């Protein structure tokens, strides 16, 4: 059965070039016309171009004089270069047949001039340190860390019900996540309540008790 | 089966072939004519262990599949043999899959020869669809 | 010019068992060139049906397609659990191909009030110079809600962003977080802070506010 995969530097700086690979196993790269589609935030799909079983190619027109699409017979892949991206290129890339019928998983590719960047996990707790109905929720600011993504739990984990993390957003050219957690207005603050954040890319793992 | 031109106009008109890729709908009738007079049963032997099938004579060396062909490509992905059904559909989608390569049209011999730039509208100038 | 496909509504709730009807339409006539895919939450997409009506072997038999010309319609008899997320349409009879805009098939499910937390700036970020003010409406439906921030009875636009949950897996209710991003020195220069929320569940906005002049 025939299968795709993408492949790339998932970080590309404004102005550089987007590079992508998408292997075919299972089928010749000769056996099938091929094509690169991409997904902008907000659901908005754009058919970037294909490459034909001939090694023929057609191009987007709003992408034409900086998109090109090539392949490699005796390794099964073709691939995708698009020059001078701008942060509007960010996206989720995906390599699939020219019939719809066979998908990659797909691959983001985020195009941002942004150092590496730990986080600032900062706590969320009512004011006056208060508490008003049967239960009472708390939460996690992790603002300003780059790239994506973070891990966040609470209490190393044993805290798991009533959790909101929510996705990241992008802040200043940073990303900001927040997650609530509620509990029993006896649970808490009778027993502490910790997030913990972890950062792989800045090799960063903090924990803030609330 | 044996199409009128004027009954496989209609079916190709439904199929979505008129304007596909900028290829007005006299072009595949034309190209229907010459390859096997709009003749769905049509087979052809070539010189190498490739035959062509259907009413648009499609290669068993590049296109489809008959089980029976050295170096087939099935680029279309299809039994050969459904090219041969009463039923254009699979004639069709193989047809607009060969098209959409760089070359076109121009895949078929027939069609450059004795359609490529003629007024190939003729071909359905008259019929009631 | 490029071919343009407008997908409606651009979301439809509806309750397993159900059936619906999407909508796509085609700035200039494609005949039969269009097609439809199904993508889930995390994956990628599907095709569920060729061009316009041509089923694909291996894809339930309640789905299918109908339509030409520029009016295209996908349907799907008796919509089942696992068949919610989005739908698009696409064509391929001019080059570039294009895609609609996609309709969100959602769960339908009793109305829900959101539970709404304001937060404070903490402490540490006050000293790195930043505040933040924090406000959740979790658990909520339907996801339509107006979120509306206000400083010293001020209307508040700039330096609120916003975050929306998919629809949640555990009980089909929707939830969000709000955040009022200021410098420490424009969050003392004011006092009562506001997070708004206008939803279905009433004609009176849910409100959250605190004071600084006070803890």
């Amino acid at each position: 059965a025939v299968q795709l995969q993408e492949s790339g530097p998932s970080l590309v700086k404004p102005s550089q070039t987007l590079s992508l690979t998408c292997s075919v196993t299972g089928d010749s790269v000769t056996s099938d016309i091929w094509s690169w589609i991409r997904k902008f935030p907000g659901n908005k799909l754009e058919y970037m171009g294909y490459i034909s079983y001939s090694g023929s190619t057609y191009y987007h027109p709003s992408l034409k004089s900086r998109i090109s699409i090539t392949r490699d017979t005796s390794k099964n892949q073709y691939y995708l270069q698009l020059n001078s991206v701008t942060t509007e290129d960010t996206a989720t890339y995906y390599c699939a047949s020219w019939g719809g019928d066979v998908w990659g998983a797909g691959t983001t590719v985020t195009v941002s001039s942004a150092k590496t960047t730990a986080p600032s996990v900062y706590p969320l707790a009512p004011v006056c340190g208060d508490t008003t109905g049967s239960s009472v929720t708390l939460g996690c600011l992790v603002k300003g860390y780059f790239p994506e993504p973070v891990t966040l739990t609470w209490n190393s984990g044993s805290l798991s019900s009533g959790v909101h993390t929510f996705p990241a957003v992008l802040q200043s050219d940073l990303y900001t996540l927040s997650s609530s957690v509620t509990v029993t207005s006896s649970t808490w603050p009778s027993q502490s309540i910790t997030c913990n954040v972890a950062h792989p890319a800045s090799s960063t793992k903090v924990d803030k008790k609330i | 089966k044996v199409f009128g031109r004027c009954e496989l106009a209609a079916a190709m008109k439904r199929h979505g072939l008129d304007n596909y890729r900028g290829y007005s709908l006299g072009n595949w009738v034309c190209a229907a004519k010459f390859e096997s007079n709009f003749n769905t049963q049509a087979t052809n032997r070539n010189t190498d262990g490739s035959t062509d099938y259907g009413i648009l004579q499609i290669n068993s060396r590049w296109w489809c599949n008959d089980g029976r062909t050295p170096g087939s490509r099935n680029l279309c992905n299809i039994p050969c043999s459904a090219l041969l059904s009463s039923d254009i559909t699979a004639s069709v989608n193989c047809a607009k899959k060969i098209v959409s390569d760089g070359n076109g049209m121009n895949a078929w011999v027939a069609w450059r020869n004795r359609c490529k730039g003629t007024d190939v509208q003729a071909w359905i100038r008259g019929c009631r669809l | 010019m490029d071919i343009v496909l407008t997908q409606s509504p651009a979301t439809l709730s509806v309750t397993p068992g159900d059936s619906v009807s999407l909508s796509c339409r085609a700035s200039q006539s494609i005949s039969n060139n269009l097609h439809w895919y199904q993508q889930k939450s995390h994956e990628s997409p599907r095709l569920l049906i060729k061009y316009a009506s041509q089923s694909i072997s291996g894809i339930p038999s309640r789905f299918s397609g109908s339509g030409s010309g520029t009016d295209f319609t996908l349907s799907i008899n008796s919509v089942e659990t696992e068949d919610f997320g989005m739908y698009f349409c696409q064509q391929s009879n001019s080059w570039p191909y294009t895609f609609g805009g996609g309709t969100k098939l959602e769960i339908k499910r009793a109305d829900a009030a959101p539970t709404v937390s304001i937060f404070p700036p903490s402490s540490e970020q006050l000293t790195s110079g930043g505040a933040s003010v924090v406000c959740f409406l979790n658990n909520f439906y339907p996801k339509d809600i107006n979120v509306k921030w206000k400083i010293d009875g001020s209307e508040r636009q700039n330096g609120v962003l916003n975050s929306w949950t998919d629809q949640d897996s555990k009980d089909s209710t929707y939830s969000m977080s709000s955040t009022l991003t200021l410098t420490k020195d424009e969050y003392e220069r004011h006092n009562s802070y506001t997070c708004e929320a206008t939803h279905k569940t009433s004609t009176s906005p849910i409100v959250k506010s605190f004071n600084r002049n006070e803890c």
